[PDB]
RNA sequence: GGCGCUGGAGCGUCGGGCCCAUACCCGGCCGUCGCCGGCAGUCGAGAGUGGACGGGAGCGGCGGCCGGAGCCCCGCGGACGCUACGCCGCGACGAGUAGGAGGGCCGCUGCGGUGAGCCUUGAAGCCUAGGGCGCGGGCCCGGGUGGAGCCGCCGCAGGUGC
């Protein structure tokens, strides 16, 4: 179950990072990157994750089958979304919002893709 | 989900499933304890120690 | 300066189990929940047994 | 819909009215005047154009945003109160009315006496010392930072014109367009230049405020000369 | 021009007999020698104005060796016409018996 | 069924909206009735006196039921009886004041611990000073300031206590819920007497300030908030 | 110029310098690491008037403005560009410092990647 | 206490002002304690101090005296949060030897795990008018020297702090 895996990591797992009064989480599929029973990218039914593309245009978003619990190897779903931002964005926000799938993560998912794309356009002088 | 107990498929050398099924040993189901197991851990990683004096 | 004894002021009781079993923690936070959320004197009565050490929390006999 | 009334409610002390709440009723007639019982367009649709675009698009106004920040700042409470400064009521000494000879105490025009016209729209006193007198033109400054004296000039009915206003004084710029890295010198433009609409406006001003100073004796020399503070003399004793 | 500034005196901290306060200072002003002289000077700019070794840019002029500390007159001490004044930064202790300026700014007169 | 969600929303709120019009008006015409009955007293003082001078008598007056109780030494070497009565004051601070209700045993109390304290009989203007700027309810055990109407209906409205003016009229006529107003009160706390005092070891009839003072503990109280 | 923080408070320190031990003026053996005076007679201790301040609970920080840095930003450390990701979306509030021990390869594609995600780095020129 | 003080800077009785303690009052910040306080409602549709039905007979405002079912959609949208060992609110309080207890993302050395950790494009150690963080124990970063190893996190164990 989700919340005795949380009890399980919450303090021991190769992904916590304890540093500088800080705490991160650098699971596959972590919004936010942060050590929370909210946005672990592994305990959850239900996940949704977003990376930059294999190349440095675009985002990936990954989002975790209901069927393939324990099967690791066909678990996640990941479809590129290579659209202007304003297209990704919506784009995420109908896979989110009009899905019902995990909803409390719309914002969180929405401004990481804003962050990818921020990063990937190219450099100003 | 502690009562039901699904089929785990066997995997040929080949890595693909070979279409044999183990239903899932009930010992998958029992209580994850990780206190108890740092505490067995703890106690017999010391049975192996060699004195020194 | 204030008229005021301090050797009372903490009042020593269980806020949390000792324990660190997952199980026990979990129930702990549902019943946690249920004496916050209901006004049953049940559920505070059952959560505070819950923090309880195993000299507090004697088996019960079938009989 | 009706005529708007006063308030007839008259204030004797600030958050107080005159009239009581049955006295107000009655002098309302709320007893006849009872009651019981009895659009901004989003997205427009525009012809697109060309054939088979379909007919028409529904184009929406104010586009989501393109890009999100990674975190943001949460909204503040409400105060009640806090008016902007173009609201606040402008408070002014009661030592100075229009004709009084003030003191500057600050600026260039250090120690100057100068003649009080009016107070602006901010609560800055606009003054002239008449510049044929001692080179103070039509001027704002800050009544926190002169002093009143007793002597006062009638410049009433003398017509000061409309257009001096604190948006006719606002001290003008013209740095920085077309220019941001500074490897050639930008320091032209810098002499100020006298408007000849601020040359007639002094003019204008001048011409009537100067012959009511020269109907009282040795007041223009009072004004030529300027303040200062002499070994003996001390401030909390003087008389202005 | 002229002076345009009233003399005063920074003739110690707020103080005990053994405690020092040195947020707050005591102005002797010339002239004024009680208590109830002393309401024409509350609430007035003034400045302790002295000369380093290092220029310092001028507001409204070019670089000199004048600096200044400034601060204000909060209150009347004493019966005999002492103020205390506060400065943006504690007066130094060089200065006790030197020259202050009460600069008539914030005008109530 | 949106409408009729709206109409019972609309319903309950002006059902509340009128309640609270009631409640205010009659908070507003049991304070008329208050200053009714203070200015009664106060003239009936009057006119008894003069009567009895008119006859050539003397009219004595009702001994005080309400004092007015400061304590103005420190905390620092007590004897326990002194600190014991003094608890039992909830006065456990220096400048801590409370009301105390006049009979032979608090007078007793208080003779205890003379020295410590000054006292007196505050009179209508103390009260309400003392209410209204430095009221603080003891509401949950926490000291809560007095800055809304509920928080004394709340705790005090079971005795028909539901306002400012109505605690101040069950402390200044001593009613008979008067312990529960009172304790339900916070002590005040005062701040040092603006004027300096006398002199704090020794009783007011000897130049100093503790003990009783008549009726100049309104005198103290100005200066003392 | 550099990247701002989300929000600049004013920071305000209690104290500015450093709490020294006692006597260790005196000594050279006695380090100024604070070190609690447990001495029957030590005046520190008893806390007369004049004397070296001991250090206490009410001196501690605004937890709002608790190890931020001049710049408002809070300061994270990092050893490779994995471990720089996980700024990413702490971007506006923290900072990254490349470790000691990294080598100037290394940390000229730290710093350049920081400067691609727009994290910000307070010893960007560092090793070369 | 000294200088000194004799229409007092002496003695007695008194007045008005004024001075300042870490005391009292108001405010800010830190921590402790208490409310065994609030938050699983992330519930932009949730709407709750009763709602449902289900036929009785009736009013009250619109649909010429017979008359009624409403569902979000011109926008498909709507911040943060909740390491629940977390986050938030309110109130009171804060001396301390001998002594007791708690916390330590204080520090040292070694072991099991983990960091697809760091490192001859320079480890440890050392030096530094270099930049900072923490109440503090301490720590991080820059520069130099050096030349081969070293550290973080979760547990474990001490010949563990002058
Ligand atoms: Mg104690
Ligand atoms: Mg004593
Ligand atoms: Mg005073
Ligand atoms: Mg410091
Ligand atoms: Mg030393
Ligand atoms: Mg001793
Ligand atoms: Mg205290
Ligand atoms: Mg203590
Ligand atoms: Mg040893």
């Amino acid at each position: 179950s989700a919340h005795l895996q949380w009890m399980v990591v919450r303090n021991c797992s190769s992904f916590l990072i304890k540093r500088n009064k800080q705490t991160y989480s650098t699971e596959p599929n972590n919004l936010k990157a942060r050590n929370s029973f909210r946005y672990n990218g592994l305990i959850h039914r239900k996940t949704v994750g977003v990376e930059p593309a294999a190349d440095g245009k675009g985002v990936v978003v990954v989002i975790k089958r209901r069927s393939g619990q324990r099967k690791p190897a066909t678990s996640y779903v990941r479809t590129t979304i290579n659209k202007n931002a304003r297209a990704t964005l919506s784009s995420i926000r109908h896979m989110i919002r009009k899905n019902k799938y995990r909803p409390d993560l719309r914002m969180a998912a929405i401004r990481r893709a804003s962050a990818i794309l921020r990063s990937q356009k190219p450099v100003m002088v | 989900m502690a009562c039901a107990r699904p089929l785990i498929s066997v995997y040929s050398e080949k890595g693909e499933s070979s279409g044999k099924n183990v239903t899932l040993p009930a010992v998958f189901k029992a209580p994850i304890r990780p206190d108890i197991v740092n505490f067995v851990h703890t106690n017999l990683r010391k049975n192996n120690r060699q004195p020194y004096a | 300066g204030v008229d005021i004894r301090h050797n009372k002021d903490r009042k020593v009781r269980r806020k949390e189990p000792k324990s660190q079993d997952i199980y026990l923690r979990l129930l702990v936070k549902l019943y946690r929940f249920l004496a916050r959320r209901t006004n049953s004197t049940f559920n505070q009565v059952v959560l505070k047994r819950l923090f309880m050490s195993r000299t507090n929390r004697p088996p019960l006999s079938l009989s | 819909k009706g005529k708007p009334h006063c308030s007839r409610n008259p204030v004797l002390v600030r958050g107080i009215g005159r009239y009581s709440r049955s006295a107000m009723y009655s002098r309302k007639a709320m007893y006849k005047r009872k009651y019981s019982a009895a659009k901004v367009l989003a997205t427009v649709t525009k012809p697109v154009g060309g054939d088979k675009n379909g007919g028409t698009r529904v184009v929406k106004l104010r586009k989501m945003p393109r890009y999100y920040p990674t975190e943001d700042v949460p909204r503040k409470l409400l105060s009640h109160g806090k008016k902007p400064f173009s609201q606040h009521v402008r408070k002014l000494r009661a030592s100075i009315t229009p004709g009084t000879i003030l003191i500057i105490l600050t600026g260039r025009h250090r120690g100057k006496r100068v003649v009080f016209l009016k107070q602006l729209a901010s609560g800055l006193l606009l003054v002239t010392g008449p510049l044929v007198l001692n080179r103070v033109p039509l001027r704002r400054t800050h009544q926190k930072f002169v002093i009143a004296t007793s002597t006062k000039i009638d410049i009433s009915n003398v017509k000061i014109p409309k257009h001096l206003t604190d948006a006719y004084f606002k001290k003008k710029k013209l740095r920085k367009p077309r220019h941001q890295e500074g490897e050639i010198f930008d320091t032209e433009k810098e002499k100020y230049e006298i408007t000849e609409q601020r040359k007639i406006d002094q003019k204008a001003v001048d011409s009537q405020i100067l012959p009511k100073i020269k109907a009282i004796p040795q007041l223009q020399g009072y004004l030529r000369s300027v303040f200062a503070l002499t070994n003996g003399i001390y401030p909390h004793k003087l008389v202005f | 021009s002229g002076r345009l500034w009233s003399k005063a005196i920074f003739a110690g901290y707020k103080r005990g007999l053994r405690n020092q306060r040195e947020h707050t200072a005591l102005l002797k002003i010339e002239g004024v020698y009680a208590r109830d002289e002393t309401e024409f000077y509350l609430g007035k700019r003034c400045a302790y104005v002295y000369k380093a070794k290092n220029n310092t840019v001028t507001p409204g002029g070019k670089p000199n060796k004048t600096r200044v500390i400034w601060g204000k007159v909060t209150r009347a001490h004493g019966n005999s016409g002492m103020v205390r004044a506060k400065f943006r930064s504690n007066l130094p202790a060089k200065a006790i018996g030197h020259r202050i300026r009460v600069m008539l700014y914030p005008s109530r007169i | 069924n949106f409408a009729e969600l709206k109409i019972k929303r609309l319903r309950k709120k002006f059902a509340q909206k009128m309640l609270r019009k009631a409640r205010r008006k009659l908070i507003y015409e049991k304070a008329k009735h208050y200053h009714k009955e203070y200015r009664q007293m106060y003239r009936t003082e009057i006119r008894m006196a003069r009567m009895a001078r008119k006859a050539g008598n003397f009219y004595v007056p009702a001994e005080p039921k309400l004092a007015f109780v400061i304590r103005i030494r420190g905390i620092n070497g007590v004897s326990p009886k002194v600190r014991k009565v003094l608890q039992l004051l909830r006065l456990r601070q220096i400048f801590n004041g409370t009301f105390v209700k006049l009979n032979k045993a608090s007078i007793n109390m208080l003779r205890i611990v003379e020295p410590y304290i000054a006292w007196g009989y505050p009179n209508l203007k103390s009260v309400n000073e003392l209410i209204y700027k430095r009221g603080y309810g003891k509401i949950n055990k926490k000291r809560i300031a007095l800055t809304d109407n509920a928080l004394i209906a709340r705790s005090l409205g079971k005795y028909g206590i539901i306002c400012m003016e109505d605690l101040i009229h069950e402390i200044y006529t001593v009613g008979k819920r008067f312990k529960e107003a009172n304790n339900f009160l916070w002590p005040f706390k005062l701040s040092s007497p603006r004027g300096g005092m006398k002199k704090k070891t020794t009783h007011f009839v000897e130049g100093g300030d503790a003990g009783n003072r008549e009726d100049q503990i309104n005198r103290l109280i100005r200066r003392m908030n | 110029a550099a990247l701002r923080p989300l929000v600049k408070p004013k920071i305000v320190k209690k104290r500015t310098k450093k709490f020294i031990r006692h006597q260790s003026d005196r000594y050279v053996k006695i380090k100024r690491n604070w070190r609690k005076p447990r001495g029957i007679d030590n005046r520190v201790r008893r806390r007369f008037k004049g004397q070296i301040l001991m250090p206490n609970i009410g001196y501690g920080s605004n937890k709002k403005t608790k190890h931020m840095l001049p710049s408002g930003f809070r300061k994270f450390l990092v050893h490779n560009v994995k471990e720089l990701e996980v700024l990413l979306m702490c971007n506006k509030s923290y900072c990254a410092e490349i470790a000691h021990n990294v080598s100037s390869k290394n940390r000229k594609a730290i710093v350049e990647r920081a400067a691609q995600l727009a994290i910000r780095v307070t010893n960007p020129n560092a090793r070369l």
